[PDB]
RNA sequence: ACCCACUCGGCACCUUACGAGAAAUCAAAGUCUUUGGGUUCUGGGGGGAGUAUGGUCGCAAGGCUGAAACUUAAAGGAAUUGACGGAAGGGCACCACCAGGAGUGGAGCCUGCGGCUUAAUUUGACUCAACACGGGGAAACUCACCAGGUCCAGACACAAUAAGGAUUGACAGAUUGAGAGCUCUUUCUUGAUUUUGUGGGUGGUGGUGCAUGGCCGUUCUUAGUUGGUGGAGUGAUUUGUCUGCUUAAUUGCGAUAACGAACGAGACCUUAACCUACUAAAUAGUGGUGCUAGCAUUUGCUGGUUAUCCACUUCUUAGAGGGACUAUCGGUUUCAAGCCGAUGGAAGUUUGAGGCAAUAACAGGUCUGUGAUGCCCUUAGACGUUCUGGGCCGCACGCGCGCUACACUGACGGAGCCAGCGAGUCUAACCUUGGCCGAGAGGUCUUGGUAAUCUUGUGAAACUCCGUCGUGCUGGGGAUAGAGCAUUGUAAUUAUUGCUCUUCAACGAGGAAUUCCUAGUAAGCGCAAGUCAUCAGCUUGCGUUGAUUACGUCCCUGCCCUUUGUACACACC
């Protein structure tokens, strides 16, 4: 599927003295800025990287 | 392919006759002019066009074809 | 005789690489631009040629010595990656076998391909990867073929003809298939729009797919391509990408001089399946009552009522989501990735089925899809086009796809009566209910429907049932053939189709052979869709009935992958 989504594609018969050659042109528009589409390859997997901690510190308790 | 056989018999078309046109009329004793060859009786033709004379046949040619008025 | 330490001198195997080198490798091929222990010999591009000649030897066949002319840009070495093998070792798979299914191959007949035959039987295509393929079911069209008949739609520019007329057109006649003024008879008509020549354009289903684009088929039911930093190698290049294990899979796990990514497989996308949870509806529907039928009547049952009102969303419809991640558990295996069974689940074969799909290849087919196209060809007595008619269908045979049968798990006659994806008429004649008339075909008057609203519930077929047949070419079979009736259609003869009665073939389960396929599948069955004026024995999708046999291997067969050889690299055509 990604195909249908992220790649523009053309062909053009550029015609000439000798003959014609097809031109055929493929582009990848960055799934980053997809605006209203799926905003990256399905292929992706980002984690989120945690946070260092200064944990422990035996109970205690606050009061307002 | 096979190129060319033919029982001969090659044809032309036609010429648009030739002929010097319209003396046909007759202006006589100065400068009275009458008209020899009567003219067509249909609107389409502005009584400037006339009727050829075959045998029996008198027909209108401004009429590309159409209609025979005989006399 | 053994055992052992050590020792000279032998033939060698090994590990390394201080060092060598073009590299393969070499403990000598080492201590060599940091160039010298001693000494012999041989070579100075590839041919010509170890030829000729001379001398010599030998019985001889031959040996030793041994040129040149001319020619010529490579020939050559080691190793790298391809390509290739009538080399070996591993795999993979119903386009391959196993176990079996259902066949074709045997007949009739429907198509296609050959060949033959014709004026013509237009042509492309020939192993899988040509032969119901060109969406190719051709009556005229199509149309390319054959017999003939018209027409320029010959830009344009220059030249000439020429207002005393450059040119157009024609009634009737002849002519012709033709009510074509094609021509010719005759003689008007038109009025610078053509016409005559060149130069130059123009069409063309003419040739070239072996010049091209584009698209497409195959390789591939395959699993492959690649870059970062690090190891090796002077460089080509390798390693990563690998014995094994596993997987549909360069899927992984694992092994490890590699690590860690990417393109491709995956993911993804579509479609089938699951919601008593969500948002909804007279183009969906269910419940209750009103209105009403018929039976039974104590209550009950079974129907009618496109709005007489109430309510709901289990059926249907489709927007939004939830659900499976081989979960659970037990097995077994490098307890690795996986695999096996079992519970459970709508669903646990990639969940089922498809869509999409890397690099690279083929002189694969396609100038007959194109107003894609280079070049050739043709261009008015046209390979342009058009009108008339035949032909593509021609019939001794050969080939491939099929259709129907060989009947009693049947054929027929009543009767039960059950689907799904589809499709349908505006500048118009589509899908068509209902009402008649007609045995049939159909004919006819109406009507609904631009369609979840109407045809339609597509009451389809296979099939289920009560009989009529009686094993006999028989009530199986339906070839061929005559007679009539209809229907599309401007037109049906060479018989478009359809209906009726009569006719009543071969064929008794098919040799050598070869296809297709593992589950809602095989195969039986019909229907919709394409083509379509008319014509399905075709194909594309649909649902109905719904099986016996595997859940293996490598024997065939095809194709991969590794080692190997190589003198191919336009790569075994
Ligand atoms: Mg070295
Ligand atoms: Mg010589
Ligand atoms: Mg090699
Ligand atoms: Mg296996
Ligand atoms: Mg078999
Ligand atoms: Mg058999
Ligand atoms: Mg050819
Ligand atoms: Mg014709
Ligand atoms: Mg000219
Ligand atoms: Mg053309
Ligand atoms: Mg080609
Ligand atoms: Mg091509
Ligand atoms: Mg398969
Ligand atoms: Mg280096
Ligand atoms: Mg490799
Ligand atoms: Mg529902
Ligand atoms: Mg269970
Ligand atoms: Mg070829
Ligand atoms: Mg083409
Ligand atoms: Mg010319
Ligand atoms: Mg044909
Ligand atoms: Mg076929
Ligand atoms: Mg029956
Ligand atoms: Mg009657
Ligand atoms: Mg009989
Ligand atoms: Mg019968
Ligand atoms: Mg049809
Ligand atoms: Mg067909
Ligand atoms: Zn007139």
């Amino acid at each position: 599927q990604p195909v249908n989504d992220f790649i523009d594609t053309a062909t053009r018969h550029v015609l000439m003295r000798q003959g014609v050659l097809g031109i055929k042109v493929k582009i990848m528009r960055d799934p980053a800025k997809s605006r209203t589409g799926p905003k990256a390859l399905p292929d992706a997997v980002t984690i989120i990287e945690p946070k260092e901690e200064e944990p422990i510190l035996a109970p205690s308790v606050k009061d307002y | 392919k096979k190129v060319y056989t033919t029982p001969k018999k090659i044809k032309h078309k036609h010429k648009k006759v030739k002929l010097a046109v319209l003396s046909y009329y007759k202006v006589d004793a100065e400068g009275k002019v009458t008209k020899l060859r009567r003219e067509c009786s249909n609107p389409t033709c502005g009584a400037g066009v006339f009727l050829a004379n075959h045998k029996d046949r008198l027909y209108c040619g401004k009429c590309h074809s159409v209609y025979k008025v005989n006399a």
